[PDB]
């Protein structure tokens, strides 16, 4: 457990994987989790059935991370459900990995608009909602690639690295009302590459979730604009 | 005007006597920037609808907000 | 001067400012420069005429670097004209600075496609055309906000940081055939982007540069030249910083 | 609170300031803390008495962390007392700030052996004693000048940067047995190092922190706690930054 | 070739390897090189015999990089030989690589005092000599290890990383009289590790030398405090 | 004194009339820091030998450099 002065969190793309279990962890710490799905709701409902069976608070929502009006409408509906929003985890992510010579401009705009523009909308809405309350925390999930780069991921790396830089800029803008923006760059998360990780194992999603939790927490209070490398030593 | 006085003065810790219709917000009422944008956004919460950028670009005194709001009423 | 195995460079948005200086600098070092222009070609044309009256090889070309097909056909035309392209400088950049709460997504995409996406098209076509000669140097013009971040600069910062990360990835993709990609992070550089800016907000930056001065576009240009030259033949994927100490 | 598989931590130079807060913070989270003191033990002893009257496990210990043999014997004594040592925080730090032209090498070595060398001894003995249980977390207290650099701060900057690089190397050496090393780069932290400092030079920093405030030692302490806890079980060799935005 | 407003350079540990050929390159660009040796002079003389046979200007000097008085006396003697000093290349470097458990405090102080303290002396002397002239450039040779770290090099990595941080601080102090301080981090310089370098080859010493030359040059004029990664992509 | 006037005034672009024996270097003659250290170092170039830190620590006016130099003569 950790302190959380805030009350609820919204987690984009949280029906499965990492997203699902940031929801699962944050709810275990007493926060109301807003699990976002984009296509099916059988799995997102199953997640909050697991949650509420365990006595935590969960609630699902449908909206495309890429869409400004859908995301904005949503954030609005959560504000008037719960009387405001406290924390955001910009998690929605997709890849289309190709060599550059085999990659077109659409294979690039997809990953940009769908990995990066979503996070821009989210952080800007964060500024908007959390200003009166003078409090909040936002965490963008980035990658190790947004830092070192990878062969075959010219679009994914651009999207993440831009996310990190923008995120620093959002931290600048949100500090004036006591809002923290930070970034988490996971390494490889669950086998050739294991030899390259010093901890000699694939990171589990619960570790990335607990890192996000520390960042949203009040144990990160003077931490803004940082980029938290959760890679087991894969990049230093 | 009176209400506009009160709301702008609340919005950035300033006495109602400060707000004279040619009191600039930054040079006079002492405001940063985002605070002004938020003041504007606050004044659209009295439904002057989207007093557009063209007037955000043109606003600096507090007589400047009587204009563009009695216009967009 | 410096020492280049290559022959020709393409420099996007090189009609004025920083890009104009990179063009002059590489022209004076024996390279044949391909100045690029989006709209008014009068300024560009004047730059080429200056370079040619100095006895240098220069030539103007008009695409929108954000347009894929335009960029591809102009690089194809350059290959057909000079028998190949050696060096690329992705310089095209625009800024729209607004607070995030007043920023529409149009103002985000504007900066993303202009500053980031054009660089992507340039790097890919550079791979394509330099693959065959297995030789090449590309330099993307990022910014210090691509690294540090800044206020009212969410779109610009996103574009520049994406540029740096994607440039690293391109260094990996093209290293095997000796195609090197690198970046440059200028500090406060006294060109057109910065002229119209509050004087007491501008004197706030001279405080934080240890070199106590505004950087000139020629000083960015010469670092770009060094990264293109044969001297940096073992430097790929570096993000060389030219801010006079404003960031370290 | 947080969640620790370990039982005990050793925190060098924890009598007052930041180190005092890391000690309080870990004591309140169920860990048994070993406060360290170089000279006057009255302050340390008072800190332990405070922690124990709160119903916490604390104990004071006196080595000079720059002395190899002293450090080794005190860690050996801790192992003999508690049956092993789980966590380490290399916090001992001193500053001598002078211009480089007035700086003798005595003033360089002073800061090097105090701030850098003690951390090395701590990290090595942590490897030694945590190797057998194959579990452990160490956190070195670097600084923002370890990253950014500063004026009159050549010795301090050297020591902190060396700390970060050496801490990365220790992360490699100890990763295989699940011994994680990490670092912390605080910004302006309102403890004894900074109290006696020019007020108009000190208000020059509030300008450049976006959070608009001086950081408290407890806020550094809780980040140290998170890096020690079981939450960061996949984080080794990170240089986590806690400067309120002063550096990004 | 490149511009050099200055006149002479001093290069510590320049009898062989990298050092020898920074001397060899800088002299090829018209600068007077001061080749420093510490033990034998047969090789340092041979270097300047190669140089002056080729029509460049070279001159040898004997002084321990680790010694404050020896280094200070020297810099002084070069100032009154050549009427001043323009550029410095802090190059002297030694390693003693061991696992940490097999490494003592002396195996660490050797590398610190002998890789790091030397560079401190050099940069401080640089401040001292070059202040009146209001001009100069200093370049410290660091490493990739001073950046990412290596297993078995806990002392070498500390020395280099501290060198880089101090060097940034020297850049701060020297900017007030127009003196630039910068750093060069070479990768692996002349075979298991070749697979890890993207350029798929060991870097040659001439490349590190030409990087140092660019940094000392007037093509680096607004470049101070930077850390120039000459690693072929090994670390990004 | 006259020569000390001239050399300190040369050292940091200041008119000889500025240097009155209680003219502080930073608050009055307007100096940064390193410049002062260098002034001192310049005054040891008239061989006042190592006017020691204890006096560097105690120096701020220009009557302050008549002292410690007529002392260390
Ligand atoms: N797993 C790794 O190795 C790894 C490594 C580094 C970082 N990360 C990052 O960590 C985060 C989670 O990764 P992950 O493994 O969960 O990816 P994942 O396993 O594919 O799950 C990502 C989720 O994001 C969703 N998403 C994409 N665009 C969306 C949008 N516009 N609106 C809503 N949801 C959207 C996907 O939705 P759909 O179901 O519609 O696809 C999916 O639910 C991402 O930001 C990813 O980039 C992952
Ligand atoms: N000055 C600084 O402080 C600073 C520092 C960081 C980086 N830089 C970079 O410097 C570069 C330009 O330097 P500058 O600041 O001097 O800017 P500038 O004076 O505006 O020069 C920018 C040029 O790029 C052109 N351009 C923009 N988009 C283009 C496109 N899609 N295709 C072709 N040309 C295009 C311009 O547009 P028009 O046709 O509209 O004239 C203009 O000629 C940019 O990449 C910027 O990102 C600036
Ligand atoms: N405050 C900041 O802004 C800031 C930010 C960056 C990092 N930190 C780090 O904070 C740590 C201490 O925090 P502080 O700034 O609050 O300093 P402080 O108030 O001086 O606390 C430093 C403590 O470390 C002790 N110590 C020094 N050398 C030691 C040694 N060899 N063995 C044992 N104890 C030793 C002290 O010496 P005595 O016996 O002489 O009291 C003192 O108790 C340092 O590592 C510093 O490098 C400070
Ligand atoms: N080669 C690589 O793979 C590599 C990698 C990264 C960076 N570097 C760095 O690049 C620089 C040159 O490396 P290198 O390959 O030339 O090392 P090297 O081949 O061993 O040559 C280094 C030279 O430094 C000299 N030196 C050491 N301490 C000295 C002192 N106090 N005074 C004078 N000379 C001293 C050595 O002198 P002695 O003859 O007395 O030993 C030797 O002449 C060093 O800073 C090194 O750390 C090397
Ligand atoms: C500039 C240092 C080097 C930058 C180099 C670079 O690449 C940046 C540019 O292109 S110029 C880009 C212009 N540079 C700036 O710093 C503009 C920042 N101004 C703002 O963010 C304003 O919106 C703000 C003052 C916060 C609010 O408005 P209100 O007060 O009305
Ligand atoms: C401080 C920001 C966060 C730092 C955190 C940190 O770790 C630094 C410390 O420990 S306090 C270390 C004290 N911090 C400083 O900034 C002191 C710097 N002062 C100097 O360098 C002076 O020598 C100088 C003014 C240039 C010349 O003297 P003259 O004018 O007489």
């Amino acid at each position: 457990s950790m302190q959380f002065t805030g009350k609820n969190v919204l987690i984009t793309g949280a029906s499965k994987g990492i997203g699902a279990e940031i929801a699962r962890t944050l709810a275990s710490m007493g926060l109301k989790v807003w699990i976002n799905y984009r296509s099916n709701a059988e799995v997102a409902d199953a997640l909050k059935n697991e949650l509420e069976e365990k006595g935590y608070k969960a609630a699902v929502i449908k909206f495309d991370a890429a869409s400004e009006s859908d995301f904005v409408e949503a954030i609005q509906a959560i504000v008037q459900s719960d009387g405001g929003l406290s924390y955001l985890v910009n998690n929605a992510g997709v890849v289309r990995d190709k060599l550059a010579i085999k990659m077109k401009t659409e294979d690039f705009h997809h990953v940009i608009d769908n990995n990066l523009t979503s996070a821009f909308i989210g952080c800007r809405e964060a500024l908007k909602v959390m200003s009166k309350s003078r409090f909040g925390s936002v965490v963008n999930i980035a990658s190790i690639i947004g830092e070192r780069g990878n062969m075959g991921q010219t679009n994914y790396s651009a999207s993440k690295g831009g996310m990190i830089a923008m995120s620093k800029s959002f931290a600048y803008e949100g500090a004036l009302r006591n809002i923290r923006f930070n970034s988490v760059t996971p390494g490889f998360i669950e086998a050739d590459y294991v030899k390259n990780i010093p901890l000699n194992r694939l990171g589990a999603a619960k570790e990335v979730a607990e890192a996000v939790a520390f960042l949203l927490s009040d144990h990160s209070s003077y931490i803004t604009g940082e980029t938290l490398k959760v890679n087991g030593g894969l990049y230093m | 005007f009176e209400d506009i006085q009160a709301v702008i003065a609340e919005q950035l810790n300033v006495d109602a006597a400060q707000v004279t219709p040619e009191a600039e917000f930054v040079k006079d009422l002492g405001a940063d920037s985002l605070d002004v944008v938020e003041l504007i956004m606050a004044l659209e919460e009295k439904f002057g609808i989207e007093i557009p950028d063209e007037q955000a670009e043109k606003i600096v005194n507090v007589g400047d907000v009587v204009k563009y709001i009695e216009d967009n009423k």
